[PDB]
């Protein structure tokens, strides 16, 4: 009873955002709160940001 | 009273990171000033990141060209790492065209000899076979900061812009025994670019924009 059908793939590219979970190896979870300036981020001698 | 700091040096280590010298500097004042400039550096340089790009074949970044060895998007991205300086237009259009075995790199662009190509070794992509060729369009525009493709005909790819010629900036602050006066700060800025800035150039932009920034109360 279906005459025809039309499938369009979408392709989407989700970034980054605040609410996307992150986990590493270990049971360790976290949503992101904020994404930092650069600037903002902690740097060791080298100002290398972390 | 205060003694007024000057660049009393530019040693250039690198082609990209450079290290400049900003000598005398009261106490405390050094690292006020250091951490000033590194804010401005990281957070406002004019760059030339890569806009849009075109390619002859292509109708959307996901798909393949017959004969080049990486996808659509990891030219896209590595184009999005190109460097470059263009001088008297705010906007230009790079044309790249090439063909036969070999990896086509950043040299294979026409000269346009108002727009610098800092990496003439930078590989974009490879091509596998003789018969094939990319003829493409580059759009290279400056701008400031991170301006996503998202937020601003169906052959166009928009590249995420990174307008931001500075990758690393560290401010060491140490004494400088000059003047017959001791305890006084010597800032020595170590600034990795990419080189498509002077980093004398970029501390008189950081200076600028501090002191414009200050003058809404002054």
């Amino acid at each position: 009873g279906v005459l025809k059908i039309v499938k369009v793939y979408l392709a989407v590219k989700r970034r980054i955002q605040p609410g996307d979970k992150m986990a590493g190896r270990h049971g360790n979870k976290g949503v992101i709160s904020k994404i930092n300036p650069i600037e903002d981020m902690p740097y060791d001698e080298n100002g290398t940001p972390v | 009273e205060f003694l007024k700091p000057r660049l009393v040096d530019i040693e250039q280590v690198s082609s990209t990171h450079a290290k400049v010298t900003l000598e005398p500097l009261e106490r405390g004042f050094g690292h006020t000033l250091g951490n000033a400039l590194r804010r401005i550096l990281l957070s406002s340089m004019p760059g030339c990141a890569v806009t849009e790009v075109e390619i002859d074949g292509v109708l959307h970044e996901y798909s393949t060209k017959e004969g080049v060895q990486e996808d659509i998007l990891e030219i896209l991205l590595n184009l999005k790492g190109l460097a470059v300086r263009v001088q008297g237009k705010d906007e230009v259009i790079l044309t790249l065209n090439k063909s036969g075995i070999g990896p086509v790199t950043a040299a294979d662009i026409t000269h346009d000899g108002d727009v610098e190509i800092v990496k003439p070794q930078h590989v974009i992509c490879h091509l596998t076979d003789e018969n094939a060729s990319i003829s493409m369009r580059i759009k290279v525009q400056r701008g400031r900061g991170y301006v996503p493709a998202s937020t601003r005909p169906i052959g166009r790819l928009l590249v995420d812009a990174c307008y931001s010629p500075v990758e690393r900036i560290a401010y060491n602050v140490e004494a400088a025994r000059v003047e017959q006066r001791t305890d006084l700060d010597k800032l020595v800025i170590e600034m990795e670019t990419n080189g498509t800035i002077d980093p004398e150039e970029a501390i008189r932009r950081a200076a600028t924009i501090l002191a414009e920034q200050l003058e809404a109360f002054v």
